[PDB]
RNA sequence: UGAAGCUUUCAUACU
């Protein structure tokens, strides 16, 4: 786990060899993994990379990070509000950096991951502290341009 | 971290024996070549050496122990427990504050969710 | 050192969290008498360190008013300030974070979820203070005494009930003589009230209380406490009446009221001390008295359970089982013993997790070449071979090679690789 | 986008004089 | 995750 790199955000040109291929100027990949989908039995953007060393993984990490890759942000990294279709490049500490400009966040967030990879499955849950920033964030946020990916901010619960 | 918090309590000590607010041993210590990022408001740790340079001030109240004593807080519990009530107090009001912000906010947010937004005037 | 400047601070933020502490204990809620007990002897505590932290930091302002002069001098400044800079101009070598400088006393002065004890106060307990017969506080333990004052009594005929209703007289008659032998079970059980009386409450001031209780003794007790309408003025050591104000006056500084007698104010001024100092705890602790008579009533009344009571207060098909070459369990030394099932199943176990596992509490690598090994010595054996072989068969040049060092440079080939640098150094 | 429209960030409401402004 | 063997009264296909 500490040798391979999990990457995410692919699209449909990007391949099992492509990926090796594309890594193998950061360094010696060695194998390529990509998990197919049980619905479509194709890939769900999401595959991992492992390398020979740990300094190639840190470095294909460090070069390919938020990278746009076929048409998609593409980023390495080391194996009640709803907002969908985020990117994988950014982190917690970077959720909370961009969720502070809108309100202020009771405590830090969380992001889903794939019980397989671990590194993002696609959807994350934020809390604010009042229900202005929610509807800040619904109204401003849910429709933002992200980093090569449009998000979706949306109520997790709602009572009619 | 500990030569950074060293260097920031020795500048709150150095700020505080001043007389005037911008005739410090600070100020002239950055035209002698001697780098301190600390001085600057946009840096982080500029709140905290503002707390030690507040610190450092009130370390030299007459009351604080240079040219007087304290008989109440070092000699009689009963004030002591008396403060520590009035403590309490005012933070079970400052609690009831916040509850009283928070449903004030609940309920902003119940009128806001509740408005007609077709209504529209121009005028 | 900076004792003006940094240690004065520095005491300051120490009474500032002691005072939150306490703060925080006091607007915490309380549901047991114990738990309460507790919170009270930790504040009381933090409140003598507290007290220990201000006379400690009242006492440096001698060399403050001398180096004061120095401080505030303007014309003075970056040149000392500089010289500091470069004293705290050393190796920054140590990679280390020091987040404890305000984190450490803030988490000193708290309490666990599993122990609601401080960390100065994590020796403490409540069953080292109290009996179990006192309930921390609830009531006192007094069969001990009634115990002493039967076995001086000499007699049977005082139950716990009549030693419960003439410890309860406070300016009644005594139920035995003053200058008798019963003094000194009164003045035990005074020093025993006093020591019920601050267990009861730490966070009393105790020294306060003990300096009121003697000014009442020498200012009011020792001149007439009990005025009358000999019934006019009464002398507690001396035990005789008065006609005056006058004559209890004179008779005050009389020879035998001073020392020439067996109860004068001499000989017999502590153990009235000991009967004012008992009068005042059943005065203050009157109620605490009263429940443990109560407590007492109700353990006498109550049966003998009642007391006791109050005291302890479905199967594989026979072709799998079969054909599979189940029924046959093949165990394996390297791997706990565990006993594993038909040939199949054993042989995929050397590859399997557990087997590797085994193998490296040894130190020895999972390969081929120990393959349907299951015993501990056969594997240390067989890697012991295979070390002698591989080893055996490599290259090694530092034994293996023949340099001819040019200190003769025409003998001694003999020279190892090692001893040419030797040679060359 | 000139400006926000945000409630708590560029709003107030002065309820002695009843005055109301936003920018 | 997995191990589908053996037999006949079956019944169905190919030589
Ligand atoms: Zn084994």
């Amino acid at each position: 786990q500490d040798a391979t790199v999990y990457v995410g955000g692919l699209d449909e040109k990007v391949s099992e060899p492509l990926l090796w291929e594309l890594f193998l100027q950061a360094g010696p990949v060695v194998n390529t993994h990509m998990p197919k989908d049980r619905v479509t039995g194709q890939h769900q953007g999401y595959g991992f990379v492992e390398f020979l060393s740990e300094e190639d993984a840190d470095y294909a990490i460090k070069i390919m990070n938020m990278i746009k890759l076929y048409g998609k942000p593409i980023r390495v990294n080391k194996a009640n509000i709803f907002i969908g279709n985020l990117d994988p490049e950014i982190d917690e500490k970077l959720l909370y950096d961009t969720f502070s400009a809108f309100g202020v966040i009771l405590q830090t967030p969380k992001i889903m991951r794939d019980p397989d990879t671990g590194n993002s499955k696609g959807y994350a849950f934020i809390n604010f502290a009042s229900f202005d920033a929610s509807d800040a964030a619904i109204e401003a946020m849910n429709g933002q341009y992200l980093c090569n990916r449009p998000i979706t901010v949306s109520y997790a619960f709602k009572k009619d | 971290s500990a030569f950074d918090l060293d260097v920031v309590k020795l500048t709150a000590q150095f700020v505080a024996r001043n007389g005037r607010q911008f005739l410090t041993q600070l100020m002239q210590k950055e035209q002698r070549n001697y780098q301190f990022d600390f001085l600057r408001p946009q840096h982080s740790l500029f709140n905290y050496f503002t707390k030690l340079v507040e610190q450092y001030t009130k370390i030299l109240i007459p009351p604080k122990g240079l040219f007087s004593k304290l008989k109440k807080e070092a000699e009689n519990p009963r004030e002591v427990l008396d403060q520590v009530c009035y403590r309490v107090e005012w933070a079970k009001f400052q609690e009831r504050e916040r509850k009283k912000e928070e449903e004030e906010k609940e309920k902003e947010r119940v009128a806001y969710a509740q408005i007609d937004w077709h209504d529209f005037v121009v005028v | 050192m900076e004792t003006i400047l940094e240690q004065q601070r520095r005491y300051h933020e120490e009474k500032e969290r002691l005072m939150d502490v306490m703060a925080k204990e006091m607007l915490t809620k309380k549901s047991t008498l114990r738990d309460q007990i507790n919170s009270d002897h930790r504040t009381r505590a933090m409140q003598d360190r507290y007290m220990e932290v201000s006379g400690n930091l009242r006492d440096l302002y001698d060399d403050k008013d001398g180096l004061r002069k120095e401080e505030l001098n303007a014309i003075s400044g970056p040149n000392e300030f500089a010289e500091f800079y470069n004293r705290l101009k050393q190796i920054k070598e140590f990679h280390r974070k020091h987040p404890n400088e305000i984190c450490v006393p803030m988490s000193v002065e708290f309490e666990e979820l599993l122990k609601a004890r401080e960390n100065p106060s994590e020796e403490a307990q409540n069953l080292v203070e109290f009996t179990d017969e006192e309930g921390y506080g609830r009531y006192l333990d007094l069969h001990d005494c009634y115990l002493k004052y039967i076995n001086l009594k000499a007699s049977e005929k005082l139950d716990y009930i009549t030693y419960l209703s003439i410890f309860d007289q406070l300016f009644d008659i005594p139920k035995e003589r003053k200058n008798a032998e019963y003094k000194r079970y009164l003045e035990m059980l005074l020093e025993y009230l006093q020591d019920y009386t601050d267990r009861v409450k730490p966070l009393q001031d105790q020294n306060e209380l003990f300096g009121k209780i003697q000014a009442e003794f020498e200012k009011k007790w020792e001149n007439g406490t009990f005025p009358g309408w000999e019934e006019r003025a009464q002398r507690l050591f001396s035990t005789k009446g008065k006609s005056l104000e006058s004559l209890d006056t004179s008779l005050f500084a009389k020879n035998p009221k001073s020392k020439g007698t067996k109860r004068d104010t001499e000989r017999n001024k502590d153990i009235a001390f000991l009967e004012a100092q008992i009068y005042e705890y059943v005065e203050i602790l009157g109620e605490q008295r009263h429940l443990t008579h109560e407590n007492v009533q109700r353990k006498q009344a109550r049966t003998g359970e009642e007391r006791e009571e109050e005291e302890e207060e479905k199967p594989i098909p026979y072709w799998l089982y079969k054909l599979h070459g189940l029924n046959i369990n093949y165990n394996c030394e390297i791997c706990g013993n565990y006993t594993y099932r038909g040939p199949k199943a054993f042989q995929r176990h050397f590859a399997e997790w557990r087997h590797a596992h085994g193998m490296r509490c040894l130190g020895i690598p999972n390969t081929a070449h120990f393959a349907n090994v299951t015993q501990i010595e056969d594997a240390v054996s067989l890697w012991a071979k295979l070390k002698l072989q591989k080893a055996s068969e490599r290259w090694q040049p530092d034994t293996e090679e023949e340099y001819e060092d040019s200190s003769g440079n025409v003998v001694n080939k003999k020279t190892y690789e090692d001893l040419k640098r030797q040679g060359l150094l | 986008e000139i400006d926000k429209a945000e409630g708590k960030f560029w709003t107030h409401w002065n309820r002695e004089t009843k005055q109301f402004f936003l920018q």
